[PDB]
């Protein structure tokens, strides 16, 4: 999990 | 007429542009599982019989110029307008390669007095990017109005990031395609859309070493300008 | 799925009036604003809703009032409605005495800070300006806690909103016959898009000032909620 | 007709  | 007529001879265009990479001066990160996402949309919409056209890595004068020029086709035959962007952003805005431009700059090119072969046809833009910095750390449980048919799915609440996985795509698109394969030829489009909302919203809680960005969540954010029901079936 | 109707009570509706304003302020006295409060209660009370209607309220007295509603105990309670009648920018409601930033209000019904709330659908209904431009139309943990609020706005985002000093606002005329309506027979976005339809086919301004002269109106349903809200039960 |  990444955030964009 | 509570329905959009949707039996035009095609259903029309899904544009999906899928930003990955980015220039240097704009400093940003890879997107990475965004290729996921990009071969989900196009899988999904293809079996939609939507005309899919991916494009990746656009700059925001690229893209400017990309939704100008499909503004600019006839649509008479075609019953829709689907557009996917796949990148990073702010709120009310979206990152070409090499910078930021306003969602409102896209949209504008459709709207019902600048894009006539789509006039009271449903324009749909789905919207994976951030709206902002914020974390949602949850809890346990005539004439018609220029601006009307547009929907803006976006992936997450106003001033909140989207979650991305890198290997299973973003959240919002995983949830968005699984919806639509199961239930697009039983729902109409705004509850598909719920049951979405629903999926990220329950199934999803984000799993992260830093402990700052660990067990987050994240809504998406249903907008609706629409002015009928939308199926995608027939008959 | 379907959002769990059959609690004791529906729950409150809460109607926010705002008519006269501050001197001070410059804003302008909003005509026919008390027949939309009044359709509203009559067709809130209709749906088993709990209504208090508050009429010229502070910016002060609005955010106290919903805190206060918020520190209720809603255990017993479906849902919770929420109507904001007054001048506006984006994001922004106006008191009779300045501006009141819309997030401020609505945090106070965040799934962590409004427990009893919880899960339960959160509907705040919003007739104001989202700006000043015109449209001139065209001839044809386990939860988010920003889940289960949806936002009924009575126009696009960057756009005045009209009303109508005998008939009242466009938005919240639509908004009470498609609910008198369909409640008992269409889920709520479904009757939220037929509002939709009414509002942008059946209105246009009639203005002596050209500027202002037949100009169109499309309401936005700004959706977070998790499951379909039916207003009839078993 | 008015605007708010």
């Amino acid at each position: 999990d990444e955030v964009d | 007429d509570n329905s959009y007529k949707m039996d035009y001879p095609e259903m029309g265009l899904c544009i999906i542009i899928n930003n990955k990479n980015f220039h240097k001066s704009t400093g940003m990160t890879s997107r990475s599982g965004t290729d996921v996402d990009a071969a989900n949309l196009r899988e999904t919409f293809r079996n939609l019989k939507y005309e899919v056209r991916n494009k990746n890595d656009l700059t925001r004068e690229e893209i400017v110029e990309l939704m100008r020029d499909v503004s600019k086709e006839d649509h008479s035959k075609r019953s829709s307008f689907v557009c996917v962007l796949l990148s990073h952003g702010e709120e009310g805005i979206i990152f070409g390669t090499n910078g930021p431009v306003d969602l409102k700059k896209i949209t504008n090119f459709f709207r019902g007095d600048r894009c006539r072969s789509l006039t009271g046809k449903p324009k749909l833009f789905i919207i994976q990017a951030c709206r902002g910095t914020e974390l949602d750390c949850g809890i346990e449980t005539h004439k018609i109005p220029v601006e009307a048919d547009f929907l803006y799915a976006y992936s997450t609440a106003p001033g909140y990031y989207s979650w991305r996985n890198s290997k299973d795509g973003s959240w919002f698109i995983q949830s968005l395609c699984a919806m639509l394969k199961q239930y697009a030829d039983k729902l109409e489009f705004m509850h598909i859309l719920t049951r979405v909302n629903r999926k990220v919203a329950t199934e999803f809680e984000s799993f992260s070493f830093d402990a700052t960005f660990h067990a987050k969540k994240q809504i998406p954010c249903i907008d609706s300008m629409l002015t009928k029901e939308l199926y995608f079936y027939h008959l």
